[PDB]
């Protein structure tokens, strides 16, 4: 099997895990923690940057020597994207924006760009892709996002057959814009969240790539608790001592979190669920100068 | 054949070196 | 023998104690200070416009390593591993194996340079002046992996700078 | 009374404050503990030779010296005379590029800021005698255990003796600045008062010696290379205070002067190591050309040369203050045990008792005047 | 006194080849002495001495336009000088390559490259040995 | 003044070694055999203590 | 067409303005300090460049590791590194702060400051002589030169 | 015979009670250190961890050995109490960053050449 | 050093000394970069005969 | 004797002899050997419990005065059943003369602190504690010197690993600098450089 | 004399060049892979062989103490040619 992609060491930073990845859009809020749990084991990681190499001075600690190489493609481009995934054996997509741009809207940015990264990823030999898209992603979606979401998932699913997708809710974390979001605010009691943990989806990840019969599955990765949005919000609040982006934010944001009870979760990958109030207080810290809401289940 | 050439103080010695300490009066009382 | 560095006795007449007074009331070692200031305001500076002007050097100057080559072109390293053995930070990597025509030659020279000391024991202890530390010293790097020199980086050093490493050598040979 | 703590050479200072005063002060240090002594123990005496440039980085060859010269007692050779009058040289210009740092540095951390530049030209020049003799400007690594690397080049002591014939006035300069100013006077005079007895109890050496009126130095009592064939005098201190040690160091300065002139008049011919290939290796030619010479070279450049065993203090009067090594050789050519005693550990040990009843800018002062390097004080 | 001063600062301007050749190397170089000319380079560097300056400032170089690949105007850096001139240039030797040339051998570089680092010409290092440990390969033929 | 206590000495708790490099370590004490290639016999003259091998592998920069 | 004229010579602008004003601070670690002091020395003189000597940490833009990073130094250096505003660039000097130098195969130093923060500047020696020094500063300023900000975020 | 000089205690019994008050010191300080250092454990947490690191050493039969680790134990309390650590210095007692390494057969098996 | 009379006056009366006498900056007056060959005699253990290493 | 051989001082050597000799005269209760090296140097070895007399005594005593103490270090031999050796050395102005003096102990027995007699020795006696484990009693404050805050184990004995046990690294998910199990991209290479064919008849062993 | 591999890397004086399997190859896309152009086998294979006249031959690599040690070299084997052992030159008796 290509012996040179047999794990070697103890799985510390200068080990072998035999894993070579190309994380697209690893500047991002994922990826930062994905690049982190792939280089601490000594997986060689291919960053695909199109920022400048300032944005991604960050992630050169995260690996051993050689362990991490940049590289600059365009979204726009094949042969930049083939040139990135040739010799990858894992080819992990995180690409996202949240907004418009006159250069990319939701379409290329959910439909076209994972569509040519399956694609060549599929015609370059490459074991094992995961694609990451919205938990409330459905064709019938109001907004475009989340329908842009799924009519992505379905063309990379058609590209590339093993792909595994991985369908995250409202994940939490340090820079996250979901906590931070709400308390830059200084509407509800019909709305459900069920918030993720960022080191949860990392680790889900993770084992994913691990994982050996997680080909062709699809995951939602969801928290251990539903929050009604108005408590989730005076929660937040709280934490933070504080008395209580256009257009799509707030429609998706007003959307309640859907439930799949028949994909598997974070529970099959072998990880439990970090309640949000342990880690509300490591997020919030940070916007100051207790009674956790009450959950549905 | 060759004769032995190394760094070597010139024949005589060097100069002397001053090394006290040589802080003048202006003058004015 | 041994000085006295402060027991001198002030006098005490009318004339010192006055003159201490007109120090103490009108500032005249501070205007001194002040006219030693000056006075070093008005000389030229020893700045040197880098890089245009370099800072002096010498023969026996070690800074960018290099592998050298005999006047036939063929390298002057015999794998004998004594650079590897004194090498006090264990910044040299050595593997050798006989070569298609028998020669003892490395198939593996690495030096760490940001494990070097840059002492010059290597270049000291090879004896077939293969390995040499040259006089480049503006090889700053924008990575670490590129501080960490193989066979070839090292024998296009040794090509690169042969003409001014040979000259150096030239000059201080007679010393070694 | 609140404790505050002054962190990140580098140093972690915690002290209690009453007020203006410090009631006590506690140095932590640590913060360039390389572990350089169990380092030691993995290489050979030549291996090991670079470290003591690390050690004091300031006093280089000072410190190359000192292992030297506990590696020549062990090992029961002496060097040639050229060998030992071209160390008490590059020791000379050692302590005058030493003093002009203390002298620089500590005037800087008190404000003054320009004789540090108009000293460090000098310093520069200095370094330059360095770089030619030796091939580095810092870690030169030129004494050895047998003598000296390299012989001078041909050109080197008109240049030494050219810069040392203009370095008075560099000195008077420097005395203008700060001798008899009176903000000067009043940073250091009567600060860091330390008496002889609690000076010798605590296990001062140097200047913290001399400058409380004790009459002690290595290079006279106890002198190890040509010491005693070169004439100076040993400036003495009558206060005790950090003015009184200021004094001292220009003192140093100017009989450094002396010696060096001395050492360039009565530079001696011959050779420059141990005529004695089983300790010193052989010349180039003559390992190129002769097989004595070949496999000489070989083995004191693979394994290196085996030292009989037994255990030596040897101690020198480096700028510092006494720099000693503590040797445990057990017959091989790795040394068993090298414990490196530096003065800085003792002074900064010194300073909770010198900085009693001061005010919080003293405190500086006092570690100026100590002239604390902790690259000696962590090893 | 004052007007010599000013007559030497007018014979300095006129020394650059005019106004033009002023403002060039007072905006290139920061410094606008004259000194006679050592040697040319094949880069198009040129080598200038002055034995009345002190020490250091007695020998420079004037930086090329266009070096191999790149525009050199404001971009220069010491890494640009051939080992021969930077033998000379650092104050290593007296004698220029003009009047002594270094040896000449048919491996040395015919063309002196600069610092790569930062540029798809920067060096990558890698392993030079060859594989160890040769793995068994199964037959292709079915074994019943 | 004297504990006179009875108890095989251990200051494993005391050493600071991790846990695993303990009960999992086996050492070898032994007296080198001499070195074929010479007839001099002056290195088995001690006694040297070693621990087992344990995995290395190839760094996949530089190698 | 007019837009990314403008936007190209604003960033070519604000780079000139940064380059040609880099306040350092330097941890004074170990012996390598000594020659960043020789780079501030009358005949080097880093001023010139605008380059000033010892920036306060609160207004600095460039970091020079000059010297050995321990086990107990890492978090200090880390938490000043987290301090720094803005545009930071960090520049390891010497084999010490590179790799860890003569001291790597030591329990209680750092192999390298790249394992507490990100270098955009390497200078090998040991020391560097102050002429090296110099040049990796100029190397800094010229990858400086090279970045553009701006025109990333018009193509964004 | 068997007979050595002491360091604090003479029998087992006064090493038990120089444990227990060691035990009480850090079971006083844990809360106050989680607020202090701005933790983010809970008290119950940082306890648990404390009667962790005391049952480490619950095999000693050595008074000299139990004394000499209470002696250590009172350095680092002291330590903490000064504030003279970092953050990042008391949380080396959890090795949070570090991946979970398994025990069974198999999965050493599985993983690598360690036993 | 170049510099005018009126300077060096100014200077020299500033400082309270002569500068000219002793300049900081080098000049000519310093050893030339290019030196002939040297010799570097032998040590005293050369010899041909008498010289058994035993005794020495 | 040639100019190659350091020559031999017998004054010197006569004189450390004599006053040696007058030591163990003088303190029959902790004195155990007295020896002078070829190169003139004194070292006395005593039992572990006479440090704060003899010490005192050379102090204090008109004849020695040994008021300096220049170096407290202590030498690691695990073949001995006192692993650790203390070292103290002495010198004395008013004679110009250096001293040494030599003490045993292990692990779990305890060395008396001559900070009562020395002051230097404070930081000193820490340092041993940092570096060896030697544990010194009655000290004003005996902690770690040297080792970073929390160090396990005690590095300059001659079975600690060069490397140590862990090694310092930061960590974006956490935030912070951690430490995790050491991991050498180059292994520290071993060289055995003893060779055979003893070098010095002298130090001949017996073959037992 | 540089080679080229078949999947078009250069071949180094070592025989070294990653197959068309081996991942590390991307560590050289959009950079470039040092190797040296001069390859001392081939240089030293051109260089010719001495003839001296007699049966023990000298060799110190040129130079004098700038060279390598001086050994000597038998060349009563008339089938092939002495070969210094730091140098690589070649030396041959004058058969005929
Ligand atoms: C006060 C009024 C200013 C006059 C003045 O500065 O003359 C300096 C003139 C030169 O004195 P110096 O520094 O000892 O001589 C240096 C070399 O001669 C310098 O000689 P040089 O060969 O380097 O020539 C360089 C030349 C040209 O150099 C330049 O390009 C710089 C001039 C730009 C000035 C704006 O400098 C000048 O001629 C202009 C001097 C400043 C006048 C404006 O001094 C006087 O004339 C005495 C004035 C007394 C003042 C107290
Ligand atoms: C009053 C209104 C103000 C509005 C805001 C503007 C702020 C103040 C306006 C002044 C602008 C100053 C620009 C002048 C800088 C030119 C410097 C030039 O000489 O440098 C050279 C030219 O370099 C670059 O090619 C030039 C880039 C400068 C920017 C070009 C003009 C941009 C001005 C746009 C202003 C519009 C403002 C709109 C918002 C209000 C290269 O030097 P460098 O490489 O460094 O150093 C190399 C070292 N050497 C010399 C020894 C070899
Ligand atoms: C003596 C005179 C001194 C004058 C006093 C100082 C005046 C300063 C003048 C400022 C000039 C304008 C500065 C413009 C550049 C600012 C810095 C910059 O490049 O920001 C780029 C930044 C990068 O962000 P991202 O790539 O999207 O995300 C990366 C992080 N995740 O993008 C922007 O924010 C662009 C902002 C729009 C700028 C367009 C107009 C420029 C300003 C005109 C002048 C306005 C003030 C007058
Ligand atoms: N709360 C959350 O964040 C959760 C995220 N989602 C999905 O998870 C994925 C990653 O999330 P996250 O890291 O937070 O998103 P980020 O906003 O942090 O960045 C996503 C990455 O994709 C890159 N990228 C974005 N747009 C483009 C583009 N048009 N062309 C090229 N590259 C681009 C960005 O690089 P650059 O710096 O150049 O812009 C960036 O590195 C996304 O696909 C998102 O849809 C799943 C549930 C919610
Ligand atoms: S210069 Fe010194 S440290 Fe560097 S490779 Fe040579 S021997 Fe090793
Ligand atoms: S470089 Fe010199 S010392 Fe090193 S292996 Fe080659 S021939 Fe031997
Ligand atoms: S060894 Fe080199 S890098 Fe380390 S402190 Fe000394 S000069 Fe600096
Ligand atoms: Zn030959």
């Amino acid at each position: 099997l290509h012996h040179a992609l047999i794990p070697h060491g103890k799985g510390g930073r200068s080990s072998v895990s035999g894993i070579v990845a190309t994380v697209f859009g690893a500047t991002g809020f994922l990826g930062r923690y994905v690049v982190n749990h792939l280089g601490r084991m000594g997986s060689q990681v291919i960053v695909p940057y199109r920022c400048e190499p300032y944005d991604t001075m960050h992630l050169r600690p995260m690996g051993d020597l050689g362990q991490i190489i940049f590289m600059e493609w365009n979204g726009k481009d094949k042969d930049s994207i083939r040139k990135v995934v040739e010799h990858s054996n894992v080819v992990i997509n995180l690409v996202g924006r949240e907004w418009e741009t006159k250069n990319f809207d939701f379409e290329d940015v959910f439909v076209k760009i994972p569509h040519a990264i399956a694609q060549v990823s599929k015609e370059a030999g490459v074991e094992k892709l995961i694609h990451i898209s919205h938990l409330n992603a459905d064709i019938k979606s109001p907004s475009r996002y989340l329908r842009s979401k799924a009519v992505g998932e379905k063309e990379v699913r058609a590209a590339f057959p093993e792909a595994t997708i991985i369908k995250p809710s409202d994940i939490f974390g340090r820079e996250d814009r979901f906590l931070n979001y709400f308390a830059s605010m200084r509407l509800g009691k019909e709305t459900v969240k069920q918030p993720v943990y960022i080191v949860d989806v990392s680790k889900g990840i993770i084992n994913a790539i691990k994982d050996p019969d997680a080909k062709g599955k699809t995951f939602a990765f969801v928290g251990p608790n539903r929050y009604l949005l108005f408590d989730l919000v005076q929660y937040i609040f709280a934490v933070a001592y504080r008395p209580f982006t256009t257009r799509d934010k707030v429609e998706r944001v007003h959307m309640s979190d859907m439930t799949l009870p028949h994909l598997p979760g974070l529970e099959d990958l072998g990880i439990q669920a970090t309640p949000l109030e342990l880690k509300a207080i490591e997020v919030l810290r940070r916007h100051r100068t207790v009674k956790p809401a009450k959950t549905v289940n | 054949a060759s004769k032995v050439k190394q760094d070597m103080p010139p024949p005589g010695g060097y100069g002397p070196i001053d090394y006290k300490r040589n802080l003048p009066r202006r003058g004015l009382s | 023998t041994y000085k006295f560095v402060n027991m001198r006795e002030p006098s005490m007449d009318m004339k010192s104690v006055t003159d201490r007074a007109a120090q103490t009331l009108l500032w005249t070692e501070l205007v001194r200070g002040l006219g030693m200031t000056l006075s070093y305001l008005f000389r030229e500076p020893a700045t040197i416009n880098y890089p245009f002007e370099k800072g002096p050097l010498s023969p026996r100057f070690r800074g960018e390593h290099a592998l050298r080559r005999y006047p036939s072109g063929e390298e002057r390293c015999i794998a004998c591993k004594l650079c590897e053995a004194v090498c006090p930070a264990q910044a040299i990597t050595i593997e050798a194996e006989p070569r298609a025509d028998g020669s003892r030659r490395t198939t593996r020279y690495d030096i760490d340079m940001t494990k070097c000391i840059y002492c010059g024991f290597c270049q000291e202890a090879c004896p077939v002046d293969a390995i040499v530390e040259g006089p480049n010293f503006e090889f700053s790097t924008e990575t670490h992996e590129e501080l960490l020199y193989n066979k070839e980086k090292l024998l296009n050093n040794g090509d690169k700078w042969e003409a001014e490493i040979a000259a150096n050598i030239q000059a201080d040979y007679l010393y070694r | 009374n609140l404790t505050l703590n002054f962190g990140p050479g580098v140093l972690r200072l915690v002290m209690e404050l009453s007020g203006e005063m410090v009631r006590k002060c506690d140095p932590h240090i640590g913060l360039l503990h390389r572990g350089t002594e169990k380092l030691i123990e993995y290489k050979t005496y030549l291996q090991a030779l670079p470290y003591f440039d690390r050690l004091d980085y300031v006093s280089m060859m000072c410190n190359e010296q000192a292992y030297s010269l506990a590696v020549e007692k062990l090992l029961n050779i002496q060097p040639p005379p050229r060998a030992q009058w071209i160390r008490v040289l590059f020791g000379e210009i050692t302590r005058l590029l030493n003093h002009i740092m203390a002298v620089t540095t500590h005037a800087l951390d008190i404000g003054a800021m320009t004789p540090f530049f108009w000293m460090f030209e000098e310093r520069e020049k200095m370094f330059e005698f360095y770089e030619r003799v030796s091939g580095a400007r810092m870690h030169a690594a030129y004494i050895r255990p047998g003598g000296v690397h390299q012989d001078l080049p041909l050109g080197l002591l008109d240049d030494i003796y050219e810069f040392s014939k203009n370095f008075s006035f560099r000195i008077d300069e420097l005395e203008e600045m700060l001798t008899n100013n009176r903000i000067w006077r009043n940073r250091t005079v009567d600060i860091g008062v330390v008496t002889a007895e609690d000076a010798l109890n605590y296990g001062f050496s140097g200047v913290m010696l001399r400058g409380s009126g004790i009459q002690w130095d290595l290079r006279k009592t106890q002198p190890y290379d040509v010491y005693d064939q070169v004439e100076f005098d040993v400036p003495i201190g009558s206060r005790g205070d950090c003015y009184d040690r200021y004094l001292c160091r220009v003192e140093e300065m100017r009989q450094s002067l002396r010696i060096i002139s001395q050492c360039l008049n009565k530079m001696p011919p011959g050779e420059i190591k141990v005529d004695d290939a089983k300790v010193s290796p052989p010349k180039r030619a003559e390992m190129k050309t002769s097989m004595e010479s070949l496999i000489h070279h070989f083995k004191l450049y693979t394994e290196g040369y085996q030292v009989p065993p037994g255990a030596t203090y040897t101690a020198i009067e480096a700028p510092k203050g006494e720099f000693g090594v503590y040797l445990v050789s057990d017959g091989s050519s790795r040394p068993y045990r090298c414990k490196i005693k530096a003065p800085g550990f003792a002074h900064l040990a010194g300073l909770d008792k010198m900085s009693k009843g001061h005010m919080l800018a003293d405190v500086v002062a006092i570690i100026g005047t100590q002239d604390i390097v902790f690259g000696e004080v962590d090893r | 006194e004052l007007v010599q001063v000013l007559r030497r600062g007018l014979q300095q301007v006129s020394g650059h080849g005019g106004l033009r050749g002023y403002l060039r190397v007072l905006f290139r170089a920061n410094d606008v002495r004259v000194g006679t000319l050592v040697g040319e380079d094949k880069y198009g560097n040129k080598y200038y001495e002055d034995n009345k300056q002190f020490f250091g400032r007695h020998r420079w170089v004037i930086y090329t336009t266009e070096m191999n690949g790149r525009d050199t105007f404001w971009d220069v850096d010491g890494s640009m000088v051939p080992p021969e001139w930077h033998r000379w240039l650092h104050c290593m030797t007296d004698d220029p390559p003009t009047t002594k040339p270094p040896t000449a051998r048919k491996y040395i570089w015919t063309n002196h490259k600069f610092n790569v680092s930062g540029t798809p010409q920067q060096y990558v290092p890698y392993s030079t040995t060859r594989k160890k440990i040769q793995e068994w390969v199964p037959p292709s033929t079915p074994y019943k | 003044q004297l504990i006179a206590v009875d108890e095989k000495l251990d200051i494993t708790t005391l050493t600071g070694v991790p846990e695993e490099h303990i009960k999992t370590r086996k050492v070898r004490i032994f007296v080198p055999a001499r070195n074929n290639m010479q007839s001099g016999v002056n290195n088995t003259k001690k006694w040297k203590m070693e621990f087992d091998t344990r995995e290395r592998w190839e760094n996949p920069l530089m190698g | 067409s007019r837009g990314e004229y403008v936007v190209a010579k604003l960033d070519d602008l604000v780079n000139w303005a940064r380059r040609s004003s880099l306040w350092p601070m330097t941890f004074g670690l170990a012996c390598c300090a000594v020659e960043m002091m020789h780079m501030a020395a009358p005949r080097y003189d880093m001023d010139r460049f605008g380059v000033v000597f010892r920036a306060s940490p609160r207004q600095s833009d460039v970091m020079i590791v000059a010297g050995t990073l321990t086990n107990k130094m890492a978090p200090a250096l880390r938490k000043v590194y987290d301090q720094m505003p803005e545009p930071r660039y960090v520049v390891s000097m010497g084999s010490c702060a590179n790799g860890g130098g003569y001291y790597h195969y030591s329990y209680s130093v750092v192999r390298g400051c790249d394992r507490i923060v990100p270098v955009d500047i390497y200078v090998p020696g040991c020391p560097p002589t102050a002429e090296a020094l110099l040049y990796g500063i100029l190397q800094l300023q010229r990858k400086i030169k090279r970045e553009k900000r701006l025109r990333i975020w018009y193509r964004r | 015979g068997t007979s050595v000089k002491p360091i604090f205690s003479r029998d087992m019994n006064e090493a038990k009670r120089r444990v227990r008050e060691l035990y009480r010191a850090w079971y006083r300080e844990v809360p106050n250190t989680v607020h202090l250092f701005q933790l983010d454990i809970s008290v119950k947490q940082g306890r648990d961890k404390v009667r962790e690191m005391f049952m480490k050493n619950a095999h000693v039969t050595d008074p000299r050995v139990v004394d000499l680790l209470v002696i250590k134990g009172k350095m680092e309390l002291e330590e903490t109490i000064n504030v003279w650590k970092q953050r990042t210095h008391i949380m080396r007692f959890f090795h949070e960053t570090e991946a979970p390494r398994p025990t069974d057969f198999l999965s050493k098996f599985y993983v690598g050449h360690d036993p | 050093a170049s510099a005018t009379r009126v300077i060096q006056l100014l200077r020299n009366w500033a400082s309270g000394r002569d500068l000219q006498a002793k300049l900081q900056l080098r000049y000519q007056e310093i050893s030339k970069r290019t030196q002939p060959p040297p010799k570097l005699p032998v040590g005293p253990s050369h010899k041909l005969s008498n010289n058994y290493y035993c005794t020495r | 004797t040639r100019p190659t051989i350091r020559p031999r001082n017998d004054v010197v050597h006569k004189q450390l002899s004599a006053f040696g000799q007058y030591v163990a005269e003088i303190l029959p209760k902790y004195v155990q050997q007295v020896q002078v090296s070829c190169f003139n140097e004194l070292e006395i070895f005593i039992h572990p419990d006479g440090v704060i007399p003899v010490l005192t005594f050379l102090r204090d005593h008109t004849n020695a005065q040994f008021k300096s103490l220049a170096d407290l270090t202590a030498v690691d031999v695990p073949t001995r059943q006192n692993r650790f050796e203390i070292v103290y050395n002495l010198l004395s102005l008013r004679f110009n003369s250096r001293i040494r003096v030599k003490t045993y102990t292990d692990e779990l027995t305890p060395i008396e602190s001559s900070v009562t007699v020395y002051k230097a020795a404070n930081w000193y006696e820490r340092e041993i504690w940092d570096m060896f484990g030697v544990f010194f009693a009655n000290h004003p404050d005996l902690r770690r010197i040297l080792t970073d805050y929390g160090f396990e184990g005690h590095p300059f004995r001659k079975d600690f690993p060069l490397s140590g046990y862990v090694e310092l690294r930061y960590d974006d998910e956490v935030k912070r600098v951690v430490a995790e199990p050491v991991e050498l991209a180059q292994e520290f290479r071993k060289f055995d450089l003893n060779s055979p064919w003893e070098a010095f008849p002298a130090y001949r062993q017996p073959p037992e | 004399g540089v080679r080229t591999s078949p999947t078009g890397e250069k071949v180094t004086h070592t025989g070294q060049a990653y197959d068309d399997g081996d991942y590390r190859r991307v560590r050289f896309s959009d950079r470039q892979k040092e190797v040296n152009e001069n390859f001392a086998i081939d240089l030293i294979a051109e260089q010719p062989v001495s003839e001296v006249g007699s049966r023990v031959i000298s060799c110190d690599g040129g130079g004098g103490a700038l060279g390598h040690p001086r050994v000597y070299i038998n060349l009563d084997k008339e089938t092939k040619t002495g070969t210094c052992g730091y140098c690589g030159l070649q030396f041959r008796q004058p058969h005929h």
